[PDB]
RNA sequence: CUACGCAGUG
RNA sequence: UGCACUGCGUAG
């Protein structure tokens, strides 16, 4: 039968299954397990948890166990499994301390760890010079890190003498740091991990060195305090008056970094009215049963409570749709989105979801050269820091924040700072941490869902810092034309097509797939984010420093990563996961997608057999990618841009920040050389934390037909000009909602309805022609009420109204 | 520039509000008990806030936190002041029960001082 | 059809309760905003119009 | 090209 | 009453 094994040789190499006291499972199945997961085949994982006491074969029996988000109750049956790996820690430790007694070389691998910890292998074992013994653990460690967190294996060491029975640790309240901690934590467990490990990031010699550091971090924060993480805020005298002042700041990731220009003008008022650490003393004390987050304090002397108001309804549009033979009964088109209202704990409760980011530790092997591999996607892209009078603002009358939205727009704090004091705060934010609040917004948007949205306005100093850092790339992402990411990129005049084409670009035995991330914007692990950080980041190679970068980091991951969240007058502390209002959200989110499909690949690779594969190609890039994952630390380029060229053959990918569209390989997937459905889901379960359902994930046979969907809007094939073209449309259902459903009642009727039709109009055409007749006769709907409303108002309005105008946008000509 | 300056007044008498409504009895206590003098902002106002507000969402979580007119969190002990509901009305503390549950306007928000 | 402008009714008249104040009652307003998203949410006509009976009465009583 | 307003997408 | 992209309408 099968068992999993983690083999390296000259014949083959990868972690995958193969055919081959001591207990029945090893720690590799178990990692094989946790990593390659399917619903369907969960014999060995259910097999393990029940022999070892962490649940009964009923919690099985109920549908939906292994899911978080529907049972969450499964995080505490993996729980119930975490020493038990814990203490098999330790013993490796032991065993690679007598390894180095004897004078042993050679390499550890998890199938030959037992479950109860004891290692049985001594094989490939030379001896050498006693004392000089150095086992390889690279393969070991970095595959066995994903479990770690997700079983909390060190949730003993919050307890007096690392035991699950005694009290907790009652640490000082005031006690902040923990880099004595750290270090004793690392040197207990990971002692043999070669490669330095610095507490703070603010001693990494370079971005990898960022990522490891912070991957360690991550998993030793757990057991520190969660109060003594945030803004370091000092007493201080200024202009004879005493003010409290944020003067560092504590980062799970990134440890603790203090301000280089601490000293006891518009700038420094600006400063001064971002950092939470004036309003968090003024404010009471809270305590908020309604959520599992971290309460700070209440601003207001009242709590408050935000409703959402019921959709206005046009009577006049659907009276004559109703009148033209629309909404009629069995007809296939029906309304099926509405504006839905939402009751006053609707706002907190959304913020509640944020329960489902939890602390991920990453393979970080896989992660380094997953990251290499993604910065070949932005290697065309150009960026670097601008200065305040090259920085574009599209609306100057948005929001400005907390607090800036009491006294003004967006558009008082630009006028009000000229571009050398913007340069300025620009400059102290590359040598200082600013904290900033951010608030949550109900979003106020048609939806097929009942469920609230929340938007996150951050304040303005971080708006303008982050505009200043990333603009010039972020602009060079947007006019881009058929690269990976998409961003910018009109459908009309025939852009779909062109992306479509672009998709399909040389792939031997093509099909279409597309997935769905859930609660992607919650549940987004923190390691991934800062990675995507990094990434944008690394076009500052000759405009920035290794400090200045850093410090651009830090001031990002306290400003969008872990800030503090204004709700209903109350202050709260973001567990992690990304905000929706930041100025990176859509391109970080797109290197997220990227980096988990760059993932889900190299997963999909490793996993196979190896001597099945009836390639020679195919196994060399397999060995390589192993000798460059678990095996060789410097960045091998050669490999980087053979891997890349692989995927660009055969995985081609259209990526729009959330939404993936993969034209991919038929045998290449069948065989298991190139990543399916399954593996995606496998990626999203071990890193991500979160289920991924076929429901919500399609694959498409033939590519006459075209995506599924994508934004929304799917695909068909039609004839213009005797050329056949891929053209978007709408679901009929969205439209007719948009139509007869409107936001406030100032838009009700008047001139204003023609514009909004004639958007609509814009977007519906493509109905025309769709075999069903109701599709098309949504335009035909549409087009005569634009009439009416015309005949009612009262020769170039005509163009409105003819379908020529809405014929000439879907051509290619412009 | 006008506005610019309205923006630096409005800002400095915020500052100068929240430091009239900012005790430093506890502040320095703390400030001299730290070596380096740094400390968490979250500590801050669970060590120093004369007033805590708690939001029950049902009457389970009341009876397991506060069922008494004096209950202890934070390592300290708060006396009820005041108990309103979600609608700003001021309900009596007899009126919670398991019994009249159903009539009151959850969550109800219960402000209390330090003892 | 009888849905779609049961649908239409129910919106018109959580729009008209909102602009009645109805709102500053927390429970009330929760009620009538349940009903109503089950409203635009329900498959079945005869579950919707007894939805909509009970929020007409709810306007009906004040 | 710029100012204002609107619609769709994530 | 958030960050971006795209397309329209009115003045220059
Ligand atoms: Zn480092
Ligand atoms: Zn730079």
């Amino acid at each position: 039968v099968y068992r999993a094994f983690d083999i390296y040789n000259d014949k083959v190499a990868g972690f995958a299954k193969f055919l081959k006291r001591l207990t029945k499972y090893t720690m590799a199945d178990l990692v094989y397990a946790l990593r390659h997961f399917d619903e369907g085949n969960c014999d060995t994982l259910k097999e393990i948890l029940v022999t070892y006491n962490c649940c009964d074969d009923d919690y099985f029996n109920k549908k939906d166990w292994y899911d978080f988000v529907e049972n969450p109750d499964i995080l505490r049956v993996y729980a119930n499994l975490g020493e038990r790996v814990r203490q098999a820690l330790l013993k490796t430790v032991q065993f690679c301390d007598a390894m180095r007694n004897a004078g042993i070389v050679g390499v550890l691998t998890l199938d030959n760890q037992d479950l109860n910890g004891n290692w049985y292998d001594f094989g490939d074992f030379i001896q050498t010079t006693p004392g000089s013994g150095v086992p390889v653990v690279d393969s070991y460690y970095s595959l066995l890190m994903p479990i770690l967190t997700l079983t909390r294996a060190l949730t003993a060491e919050s307890h007096v003498d690392t035991d699950l029975t005694k009290p907790y640790i009652k640490w000082d309240l005031l006690k902040y740091d923990f880099t004595e901690e750290r270090l004793k934590l690392f040197d207990r467990y990971f002692k043999y991990w070669d490669q330095t490990y610095h507490p703070n990031c603010v001693n990494c010699l370079d971005d990898r060195c960022i990522l490891h550091c912070a991957n360690f971090n991550v998993l030793f924060s757990t057991v520190f305090p969660p109060t003594s993480f945030g803004p370091l805020v000092r007493k201080i005298f200024v202009d004879g008056v005493p003010f409290v002042v944020s003067t560092g700041y504590h980062f799970r990731e990134l440890g603790v970094v203090h301000n280089q220009d601490v000293n006891l003008s518009f700038k420094e008022l600006l400063v001064y009215a971002a950092d939470p650490a004036m309003h968090a003393a003024s404010g009471n004390l809270l305590l908020d049963k309604r959520t599992t987050c971290f309460s700070v304090a209440a601003l207001t002397n009242n709590v408050a409570f935000q409703t959402v108001k019921p959709g206005n309804f046009n009577k006049d549009f659907y009276d004559f749709a109703v009148s033209k033979g629309f909404f009629k009964e069995g007809s296939s088109v029906e309304l099926k989105h509405f504006f839905f209202a939402q009751d006053g704990n609707a706002a907190i409760s959304d913020y509640d979801y944020y329960r489902y980011n939890l602390p991920t530790m990453c393979d970080i092997r896989q992660l380094l050269f997953v990251v290499e591999v993604v910065d070949k996607y932005f290697d065309c892209y150009d960026g670097g820091c601008i200065n305040a009078n090259q920085v574009i603002v599209n609306n100057l009358d948005k929001s400005a924040g907390f607090p800036f939205n009491k006294w003004g727009k967006a558009r008082l704090y630009y006028d009000s700072m000229s571009y050398e004091d913007q340069d300025a705060l620009f400059a102290y934010t590359k040598r200082n941490v600013i904290p900033t609040i951010t608030q949550m917004n109900l979003k106020y948007a048609i939806s097929a869902k009942n469920r609230a949205r929340t938007v996150a306005g951050v304040s303005i100093c971080s708006t303008m810092t982050n505009r200043q850092f990333h603009q010039k790339l972020l602009k060079s992402i947007a006019a881009t034309r058929g690269a990976t990411v998409v961003i910018g990129t009109s459908k009309f005049y025939g852009g779909w097509h062109n992306m479509l084409k672009t998709v399909y670009s040389d792939v031997e035995n093509p099909h279409l797939m597309g997935w769905d991330y859930p609660k992607c914007d919650r549940a987004m692990p923190n390691m991934l984010r800062i990675m995507a950080s990094l990434v944008l980041a690394r076009k500052h190679t000759t405009c920035c420093s290794l400090s200045h970068r850093f410090y651009r980091l830090a001031n990002e991951c306290a400003q969008v990563l872990s800030e503090m969240v204004m709700c209903g007058g109350s202050l709260y502390v973001k567990p992690g996961g990304t905000s929706s209002g930041d100025a990176t959200t859509a391109y970080a989110n797109s290197v997220f997608n990227i980096c988990q499909a760059v993932t889900a690949n190299v997963n999909a690779l490793l996993s196979t057999d190896g001597n099945k594969i009836a390639d020679k190609y195919v196994r060399n890039l397999q060995h390589r990618l192993y000798e460059c994952l678990y095996r060789n630390r410097d960045v091998d380029t050669d490999f980087v841009n053979e891997f890349y060229a692989y995927l660009r053959k055969h995985f081609s990918m259209m990526i729009l920040s959330d939404d993936a569209v993969v034209c991919f390989n038929s045998t290449y997937a069948s065989q298991g050389l190139v990543a399916s459905i399954k593996n995606f889901k496998s990626v999203l379960y071990y890193q991500n934390n979160v289920f991924m359902s076929e429901a919500k994930c399609w694959t498409e046979t033939d590519l006459t037909k075209g995506p599924h969907e994508f934004c929304s809007q799917h695909t068909m094939l039609v004839k213009q000009g005797d050329d056949y073209v891929y053209l978007p449309y709408p679901d009929p259902s969205r439209i007719l909602g948009a139509g007869c459903f409107v936001d406030d009642i100032v838009k009700t009727d008047g001139t204003l309805m023609i514009e909004r039709f004639v958007s609509l109009a814009i977007d519906a055409y493509p109905l025309t022609k769709h075999p069903n007749q109701e599709y098309a006769d949504v335009f035909h709907l549409y087009l005569q009420y634009i009439r009416k409303l015309h005949d009612e108002l009262t020769d170039n309005t005509s163009r409105y109204w003819e379908p020529e105008f809405y014929e000439a946008m879907y051509t290619p000509h412009t | 520039e006008d506005k610019r300056a309205k923006v630096t007044s409005a800002m400095q008498t915020m500052l100068f509000t929240m430091l009239r409504k900012l005790d430093n009895d506890a502040l320095n206590n703390i400030i001299n008990n730290a070596r380096d003098g740094c400390v968490p902002l979250n500590i801050i106002p669970l060590t120093t806030a004369a007033k805590l507000m708690v939001v029950i969402p049902d009457y389970n979580t009341y009876k397991n936190t506060c069922d008494g007119t004096t209950f202890t969190y934070a390592s300290a002990l708060w006396e009820i002041q005041q108990v309103v509901d979600a609608d700003s009305k001021i309900v009596q503390l007899s009126e919670i029960s398991m019994d009249n549950s159903p009539n009151l306007a959850w969550p109800l928000i219960v402000t209390a001082l330090r003892a | 059809s009888k849905m779609s402008d049961v649908k239409c009714t129910s919106v018109v008249l959580l729009s008209v309760l909102q602009q009645l104040r109805v709102e500053s009652s927390s429970k009330l307003w929760a009620q009538c905003v349940q009903l109503h998203n089950d409203i635009l949410l329900a498959k079945d006509t005869t579950e919707a119009f007894e939805k909509m009976v009970s929020l007409l009465s709810v306007l009906l009583s004040m």
